[PDB]
RNA sequence: UCGGAGUACAAAAAACCCUCCGAGUGAUUUUAAUCUAGACAAACCAGUCAAAAUAACCAUAACAUCACUUAUUGAUCCAAAAU
């Protein structure tokens, strides 16, 4: 991804934070295709989870819209977390 | 006591009906359906009688 | 055909005749604590419990720890009761009770609560999370002594990790403080043990922090075992637990073959078994302290992972079972169109010879 | 003549699953034409009364305590009029899973 | 079923079979539930699905339908865009 | 290679919280004729006597997890009336900071009719919610 | 033509159709209030 | 022709121009969807259940309910509607 020249700067450093799940030690992006029994259909793939991840850091519109189904438990567990973080004791 | 076979179609604009028993003294019939078409609560109102 | 009952039937105490002059329960909910008392006890027909594992129902568990406190009974139910008297003479507590406006010093009743029975409750939490089957199989000890344990996550932000709690490993980098009440007399040792994490072996333990030869309460005075690290679970196997256990000790102990390296980044040299180690010192050391949290991960275990440990983060998922499906028949009778798209191994055309 | 109509075939209302037997998913543990086997663990009711499992495991058949839900009406009557030392017993049907839930299998290093 | 034709001396076939049922090349038959446009006003909505869903042929019926038609129908059939091309076939039959 | 790379792939999670805190853990479907409902992970059972109320969670094989009774000296010490509204909503901030605690954030509460329509128990609900433990237990992933 | 004409058609009935709802549910109300005060009346001057 | 009880006493099935009840539907609104594991029953045709996943309502149910609820029902073909 860093030696990657051919998308920009921000685009780089737009795939460097939130895909940093699929980079490797190397600072290789990764990819992955399993669906076809064709390789030529999972290159296909490949591309074009690329091409979308490059046109998503990209866009500059992007509100990074979540999803609610599975975040209120998380939303619900930071709350409660924090509740037990608030103490206000200087230490260190 | 005889019943009415009705045919009530959406008022959601796409064409879709269905029959359903209603007694034969009471009014036209006018209540709240599921439209696959749609998926929304649309409703519904007497169009047809087709059985008795 | 008949077999006698083997044993007391349930309604075969009560009277069947003169039903009007034997008393009855009107209530729902006095019948449901009825019936829930009944469920509890050991009857002679199959049961819900010996199915669904009781966990060989009572068992003497054997206790490690330190004696309860000695106090006198008859003294304190005097002093419960003046003050519960004292307390029950005022009246602006009465009108505040009557008119449903009056709030508690959760502070306070926390503080009684861990002075008096909390032991008992963090025993059987620790009992329910587990951590006594893991760490001894055998044993139970009860936490006579509190343990506060807090990391820093700022200059006067304080994370507390009180028994059960869950805490982000970012949070967790740092090594925490450690407080608990103690003469000025006695030795004391720290052990933090991540029970569940082991790449290798599922019944060995990894060691974070072991400090011993605590004087009293001074814990950062006392010599450090184990370089303390940050806590590193995996990505897919979420929510491992991470325990703190500490041991009161009569005679100062010194050893050589529990000691780790200045470094100490080595995963084979950071196995435990506290088991083990219980054994090989148990005539001084005895555990009096308990402080356990639940951690998952995030995006610091794979700086840990990269920098410190020097290897390849491990991704994990939860995978299931495959669905089960039937032997395949050469004719499926009155079975759906889609019966031979369950036994097709992929989407896709095979043309054989064509 | 005066008898009519007494001929009808019998419905097969019966047990299906017995005790020990291994099932999967959604087998038909029991047919029922009245409350005879109450469902347990894992067991779901269907709308004609029979027993399905929801989970795969073992069948098992227990005599537990009966405490109905207060809204119904009549077994809540019943449970008023019951005198003081009297507990309620039904023969339940359970599933006891045997495979675990799921596994947490290695994918990639990264 | 005329067994020989008074014409060419051939195999006759029964029409009303091929008018409906459908015959996979892996020997299996395809059927339509029977009742499954009458009265659809009086059946629950699982009832209405099972009528409408299509269903297979056991052993008896496959053969006395292999015995009515002919070897026509029991061809191998590549149709353009064929809804049953990947149903033709059979995988992963232990017998 | 490195010493530290061997991985066995089986990984095994010992933690009896672990696939209750995923939220995939297989819950206790099933009795659907009697009540309560048996579906869940923890639940919150008051017990209202005549002289004291507790409130406690339960896992499904019935082990009691936390408790906090109005019996308690903590509790009774600065608390007085120990059967009425002030008592069960005392009990239940008690309660809803000892789960927070134990790290137990969901619970379900399955009260009688007239029980939800009682002052104190719908002022012990408030109570937690505002405490910070909610009701209604999430659903399982793939139930 | 064709396809576009039905959308237009079904998105012209869907825009109107809360105002249906609302107006089916107040006409319903209306109804159901005039029976009970009609057999309200009725049993009142019976009463008498 | 269909259902319930006895014959047929305890898994299932089981006959008589055997003994008795019944059905060829009403009332009301919660107008009750799609797709799919696995099963019951069954000569065949038919009949029954149903987990997970989907769009709308509490953001916690939807199996329409009651009348002993079990029976309240009819295959192709062919005719008609608006498909
Ligand atoms: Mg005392
Ligand atoms: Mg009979
Ligand atoms: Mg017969
Ligand atoms: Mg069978
Ligand atoms: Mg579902």
């Amino acid at each position: 991804l860093a030696s990657a020249d051919w998308i920009a700067e921000p685009v780089r450093l737009k795939l460097a934070v939130k895909h940093k799940n699929r980079i490797n030690r190397s600072g290789e992006l990764i990819l992955t295709s399993e669906c076809s029994r064709y390789q030529f259909r999972n290159l296909a793939d490949c591309l074009q989870k690329l091409r979308d991840m490059i046109a998503e850091a990209s866009q500059p519109a992007k509100e990074p819209s979540r999803e609610d189904a599975e975040l209120r438990r998380s939303r619900i567990e930071n709350m409660n977390r924090e509740r037990l973080r608030k103490k206000r004791i200087s230490s260190a | 006591s005889k019943t009415i076979l009705v045919k009530m179609m959406s008022q959601a604009g796409t064409g879709f009906s269905f029959n359903t028993k209603r007694s034969r003294l009471r009014e036209k019939l006018t209540l709240l359906h599921y439209d696959p078409v749609v998926k929304k609560k649309v409703l519904f109102v007497e169009q047809k009688k087709i059985r008795s | 055909r008949r077999a006698a009952p083997l044993g007391p039937m349930p309604n075969e105490d009560i009277d069947v005749s003169d039903l009007e002059r034997l008393k009855k329960y009107r209530s729902f909910d006095r019948y449901r604590r009825r019936a829930e008392q009944e469920a509890r006890k050991p009857h002679w027909w199959r049961t819900y419990r010996e199915h669904f594992g009781e966990e060989s129902g009572p068992k003497d568990r054997v206790d490690i720890g330190l004696p309860p406190p000695k106090v006198s009974r008859t003294q304190q139910l005097l002093e419960r009761k003046q003050a519960l008297r004292e307390l029950r003479a005022n009246v602006e507590e009465e009108r505040a009770a009557r008119l449903q406006t009056a709030r508690i010093p959760l502070e306070a009743v926390r503080a009684e609560w861990e002075r008096t029975c909390g032991p008992y409750h963090k025993q059987r939490l620790a009992e329910y999370c587990g951590l006594y089957r893991d760490l001894f199989h055998g044993a139970t000890f009860v936490p006579r002594v509190p343990l506060h344990v807090a990391y820093a996550v700022g200059e006067d932000d304080l994370m507390p990790v009180y028994h059960g709690n869950e805490v982000t490993p970012t949070e967790a980098a740092q090594a925490p403080e450690v407080t608990y009440e103690a003469d000025e007399g006695s030795l004391w040792t720290l052990l933090l043990t991540n029970l569940d994490g082991h790449l290798l072996e599922p019944d060995a333990e990894y060691v974070h922090w072991l400090v011993t030869n605590i004087p009293g309460n001074r814990v950062t005075e006392g010599q450090e075992t184990c370089p303390y690290l940050p806590p590193f679970p995996a990505r897919g196997s979420g929510f491992h637990r991470f325990a703190f256990l500490l041991f009161k000790q009569d005679k100062r102990i010194d050893f050589s073959g529990d000691t780790r390296p200045s470094p100490c980044y080595q995963l084979a040299q950071r196995t435990f078994h506290t088991f083990d180690f219980y054994k090989k010192h148990q005539d001084a050391m005895t555990p009096a302290g308990l402080a356990f949290f639940q951690c998952r991960w995030d995006d610091s275990v794979t700086r840990v992972f990269h920098q410190l440990l020097d290897m390849r983060e491990p991704v994990f998922e939860f995978v299931r079972p495959p669905p089960y499906h039937p032997k395949q028949k050469r004719f499926p009778h009155r079975q759906p169109l889609r019966y031979l798209d369950r036994y097709r191994d992929s989407h896709e055309p095979t043309y054989g010879i064509y | 003549s005066k008898n009519l109509g007494g001929k009808s075939p019998g419905k097969r209302f019966g047990i299906k699953k017995m005790e020990g037997h291994y099932v999967h998913a959604g087998n038909i543990l029991a047919t029922q034409r009245h409350f005879r086997w109450h469902p347990g663990a894992h067991v779901g009711l269907g709308k004609n009364k029979c027993l399905y499992a929801l989970e795969e495991g073992v069948v098992r058949y227990t005599k537990e305590v009966y405490v109905p839900n207060p809204s119904n009406s009549e077994a809540v009557d019943l449970v008023t009029r019951l005198p003081q030392g009297a507990v309620l017993y039904k023969t339940f049907v359970h599933v006891v899973p045997a495979k675990p839930e799921g596994t947490f299998k290695l994918v990639a290093m990264l | 079923v005329t067994y020989f034709s008074s014409r060419k001396g051939k195999r006759k076939t029964v029409k009303a079979v091929i008018y409906r049922f459908l015959r996979l090349h892996s020997g299996l038959w395809l059927r339509r539930k029977a009742g499954y446009k009458k009265k659809l006003w009086k059946k629950t909505a699982a009832r209405k699905r099972r009528l409408r869903e299509f269903v297979f042929c056991n052993k008896t019926q496959s053969k006395l339908l292999d015995k009515m038609t002919t070897s026509f129908w029991k061809r191998r059939n590549w149709y353009a865009d064929d809804p049953y091309q990947k149903y033709q076939d059979r995988t992963n039959l232990k017998v | 290679p490195v010493e530290n790379e061997a991985v066995a792939p089986e990984f095994t999670n010992r933690n009896p919280r672990n696939l209750e805190l995923l939220a995939v853990a297989r819950k206790e479907r099933g009795w659907g004729t009697v009540w309560p409902s048996r579906e869940f992970w923890h639940r919150l059972r008051v017990i209202r006597t005549q002289h004291h109320i507790e409130a406690l969670v339960e896992h499904r094989n019935g082990q009691v997890v936390v408790s906090a009774s109005t019996r308690e000296w903590a509790i009774k010490k600065h608390l007085y009336s120990t059967r009425n509204v002030v008592a069960c909503e005392s009990v239940g901030r008690v309660l809803a900071e000892r789960c927070l605690e134990a790290g137990i954030n969901f619970m379900v509460y399955h009260p009688t009719p007239w029980e939800a329509a009682s002052d104190s128990i719908k002022r012990l609900q408030h109570a937690m919610t505002e405490g910070g433990v909610v009701l209604r237990e999430p659903r399982r992933i793939y139930e | 033509q064709k396809r576009q004409a039905r959308e237009q058609l079904i998105e012209e009935c869907m825009a109107k159709m809360p105002q249906m709802i609302e107006n089916w549910r107040q006409q319903q109300q209306e109804r159901r209030e005039k029976e009970q005060a009609d057999k309200d009346r009725r049993a009142r001057l019976q009463a008498e």
